C-alpha cells in the first residue's frame, strides 16, 4: 500500500504548505552602486554576491525584500524571475550631481537616470508601483555654496549660483516617465531617518487598494 | 599588429572553410518524401506545482522525473503511476536548472544564488538530506549535468565553465574564452566533449581532459539560449532568440541548414533530439511546440496545449514519450 | 453631478483613497 | 595585449585542423538515420497496448 499512502501524505502536506503560504509579499531593492544599501537596511533591521532576501515580519504579512544590485551580469536574462513583485524600491543618492566619475568622464547622475529609465521602461513591470527613495540629503543640503549646478546641469536656471532645493532633481527624475504614470512615492531620507518602514507600508497599502478597487470594478 | 594578424587569420580560415564545402544539403536529400503530418496527445498530466516550471529531467530508467519550480520544492515523480515519491525543500527559491544523476542516487539544483548542491536520494537513514554544496562561482548558475557519480559539469553566469569535484568540492579545471553569459550546456554521449551556449552569437566546443578550446562556430546572430547533441556525436542543434535554428557539424565545421518557417517571430527556448535523429523537438515562446524534419527541414509537429508559454522539454532515453514543461504550474507527457 | 462638476474627476478620488491609506498607517506597523 | 596574444595563439592553433567534406558528413548522417529509422516510438508506434501509458 506504499504508493497510495506516500502520494496522499505528500499531497496533503503540499496543500497545507500552499494554504499557509497565502500571506506573503515580495519586493526588490534595485539600486545603484554606492547608495548605502547596507546602511539603509541596517536602520530598518534594527527595529521596526549572492541573492539575499530579508524576511521582514510586519503585521499579519511576512514581507520579503531581495537584494539584486550585486549581480555584475546581464539583467534581462534573469529579470523574468521577478514578475509577481508588486513594487520597485529604486534608490538614488543626491550627492552625485557634483561627484563626477572618470573611472568615461560622465557624472553618475546620468548613469542613475539611464538605469531608472531602463527599469521603468520595461513592459513586464506594468502592474507594479514605483518607490523612489532619495538618500544622503544632508550632503546636498549642506554643500551647495561651492557646487552650483548651472554648469554641471542644464536645467537649473534658478536663483543664483545656497538655499538648496531638492525639487529640481525630483522633477528631473519624475519627468523621465511615460504619460498616465502611476503615483510615484518618494520620501527623502537620511542616515538615521527612522520614518521609512512606515512610508513603505503606506505605499504598499495604497498599491494594493488601488488594484483591487480596479478589479471589483468599483473604480 | 596583433589585431591585423587576427583579421588576416580570420579571412584565411573563412576562405578555407568555404573552399572545403563539397556540396550543401541540396545534394543529398534532393527528392526525399515528407515524413508526414505527425501529431500526439497527452496521456498523463502531472499536477501539484504552484509556481513556474523551469526544468525537467528524466532518470536513467526512463521512468522517474525531476522538476524544479521557483516557489515550492523538488518533486520526484513516477510517470507511469503518478506518485510523488520524494519532496525536497530548497533553501534558495530561485532555481533555474535541475539535473538527475545517471547513478540514480543523487540530484542537483542551483540558481541566482550562484551555488549548486547535491542531495542524497539514498535512504541510508531517515530520508533525503543535504550532503554538500559547491561554491566558488561568480555569476548565476544556468545548467548542470552529471558526468558520473563523483563529478559534475556546470555553467556559470560569467564567461566560464567549470568541472567540479564531489570528493572535496574544489574545481579542478576552468574553461575560459567566451565573451558573454553562458545559458545552455548539453553533454555529448561520448563523455569526452560538451558544448556551451553563450550570450555572444557563437557556440564553442570544449574538452574534459585537455581543458582547451578546439573549434568555434561564429556564423550565427542574436543570442543562443538552447543546445542539444545529435545522437551520433557528429553534431548538435542550437536554438536562438531570432526565431531561427541551425545545425553545426564537428568534422566539417560548416553551416548545414538554417531552420525557419513561413512566418514566425517568437524565438526558441528549448531544443531536444528524438531518437534516430530524424525529428527535432523545439520549444517556443507562445507554447507552439514544433517538430522539424531534420532530413529536409520540414515542419512535422504542431503541438500547442499549454498556457501560451513552454520553457523546458525532454525526450526519454528509450524514446517512448516526451515530457514538456511550461510556465503554468503543470506538466504533461506526450506519447 | 450636474451643479458642481469640478469634483467629477479622477484625481480627487485618488486623493481620497490615498488619504484613508496613509492615515491608516497610523497604527504602529512594527513594534 | 596579453589577451590579444592569447587570442592570436588560439586562432593559430585552431586553424591547423583537419576537415572532411560536408558531403561525407551528410552521408554519415543519412546512414545513421537509416540505421534505426524503424527503432523510434515517435516514428513507428509501439505495437498493440504494450506502451505503459495505455489504459
Amino acid at each position: 500500500k506504499a504508493a497510495v499512502e506516500r502520494s496522499k501524505m505528500i499531497d496533503r502536506n503540499l496543500r497545507r504548505d500552499k494554504r499557509d503560504a497565502r500571506r506573503e509579499l515580495k519586493l526588490l531593492l534595485l539600486g545603484t552602486g554606492e547608495s548605502g544599501k547596507s546602511t539603509f537596511i541596517k536602520q530598518m533591521r534594527i527595529i521596526h554576491t549572492g541573492i539575499i532576501e530579508y524576511p521582514f515580519d510586519l503585521q499579519s504579512v511576512i514581507f520579503r525584500m531581495v537584494d539584486v544590485g550585486g549581480q555584475r551580469s546581464e539583467r534581462r536574462k534573469w529579470i523574468h524571475c521577478f514578475e509577481n513583485v508588486t513594487s520597485i524600491m529604486f534608490l538614488v543618492a543626491l550627492s552625485e550631481y557634483d561627484q563626477v566619475l572618470v573611472e568615461d568622464n560622465e557624472n553618475r547622475m546620468e548613469e542613475s537616470k539611464a538605469l531608472f529609465r531602463t527599469i521603468i521602461t520595461y513592459p513586464w513591470f506594468q502592474n507594479s508601483s514605483v518607490i523612489l527613495f532619495l538618500n544622503k540629503k544632508d550632503l546636498l543640503e549642506e554643500k551647495i555654496m561651492y557646487s552650483h549646478l548651472v554648469d554641471y546641469f542644464p536645467e537649473y536656471d534658478g536663483p543664483q549660483r545656497a538655499q538648496a532645493a531638492r525639487e529640481f532633481i525630483l522633477k528631473m527624475f519624475v519627468d523621465l516617465n511615460p504619460d498616465s504614470d502611476k503615483i510615484i512615492y518618494s520620501h527623502f531620507t537620511c542616515a538615521t531617518d527612522t520614518e521609512n518602514i512606515r512610508f513603505v507600508f503606506a505605499a504598499v497599502k495604497d498599491t494594493i487598494l488601488q488594484l483591487n478597487l480596479k478589479e471589483y470594478n468599483l473604480v | 599588429q596583433l589585431r591585423q594578424e587576427a583579421e588576416q587569420l580570420k579571412n584565411q580560415i573563412r576562405d578555407a572553410r568555404k573552399a572545403c564545402a563539397d556540396a550543401t544539403l541540396s545534394q543529398i536529400t534532393n527528392n526525399i518524401d515528407p515524413v508526414g503530418r505527425i501529431q500526439m496527445r497527452t496521456r498523463r498530466t502531472l499536477r501539484g506545482h504552484l509556481a513556474k516550471i523551469y526544468a525537467m529531467h528524466w532518470g536513467t530508467d526512463s521512468r522517474l522525473l525531476v522538476s524544479a519550480s521557483q516557489d515550492g520544492k523538488l518533486i520526484i515523480w513516477d510517470s507511469y503511476t503518478t506518485n510523488k515519491v520524494h519532496a525536497i525543500p530548497l533553501r534558495s527559491s530561485w532555481v533555474m536548472t535541475c539535473a538527475y544523476a545517471p547513478s540514480g542516487n543523487y540530484v542537483a539544483c542551483g540558481g541566482l544564488d550562484n551555488i549548486c548542491s547535491i542531495y542524497n536520494l539514498k535512504t541510508r537513514e531517515g530520508n533525503v538530506r543535504v550532503s554538500r554544496e559547491l561554491a566558488g562561482h561568480t555569476g548565476y548558475l544556468s545548467c548542470c549535468r552529471f558526468l558520473d557519480d563523483n563529478q559534475i559539469v556546470t555553467s556559470s553566469g560569467d564567461t566560464t565553465c567549470a568541472l567540479w569535484d564531489i570528493e572535496t568540492g574544489q574545481q579542478t579545471t576552468t574553461f575560459t574564452g567566451h565573451t558573454g553569459d553562458v545559458m545552455s550546456l548539453s553533454l555529448a554521449p561520448d563523455t569526452r566533449l560538451f558544448v556551451s551556449g553563450a550570450c555572444d552569437a557563437s557556440a564553442k566546443l570544449w574538452d574534459v581532459r585537455e581543458g582547451m578550446c578546439r573549434q568555434t562556430f561564429t556564423g550565427h546572430e542574436s543570442d543562443i539560449n538552447a543546445i542539444c547533441f545529435f545522437p551520433n556525436g557528429n553534431a548538435f542543434a542550437t536554438g536562438s532568440d531570432d526565431a531561427t535554428c541551425r545545425l553545426f557539424d564537428l568534422r566539417a565545421d560548416q553551416e548545414l541548414m538554417t531552420y525557419s518557417h513561413d512566418n514566425i517571430i517568437c524565438g526558441i527556448t528549448s531544443v531536444s533530439f528524438s531518437k534516430s535523429g530524424r525529428l527535432l523537438l523545439a520549444g517556443y515562446d507562445d507554447f507552439n511546440c514544433n517538430v522539424w524534419d531534420a532530413l529536409k527541414a520540414d515542419r512535422a509537429g504542431v503541438l500547442a496545449g499549454h498556457d501560451n508559454r513552454v520553457s523546458c522539454l525532454g525526450v526519454t532515453d528509450d524514446g517512448m514519450a516526451v515530457a514538456t514543461g511550461s510556465w503554468d504550474s503543470f506538466l504533461k507527457i506526450w506519447n | 453631478i450636474l451643479f458642481k462638476p469640478s469634483r467629477n474627476t479622477i484625481e480627487e478620488v485618488r486623493c481620497s483613497t490615498a488619504a484613508h491609506a496613509f492615515k491608516v498607517a497610523a497604527r504602529a506597523t512594527l513594534r | 595585449i596579453a589577451q590579444a596574444r592569447k587570442l592570436v595563439e588560439q586562432l593559430k592553433m585552431e586553424a591547423n585542423i583537419d576537415r572532411i567534406k560536408v558531403s561525407k558528413a551528410a552521408a554519415d548522417l543519412m546512414a545513421y538515420c537509416e540505421a534505426h529509422a524503424k527503432e523510434d516510438p515517435l516514428l513507428t508506434p509501439v505495437p498493440a497496448s504494450e506502451n505503459p501509458f495505455r489504459e
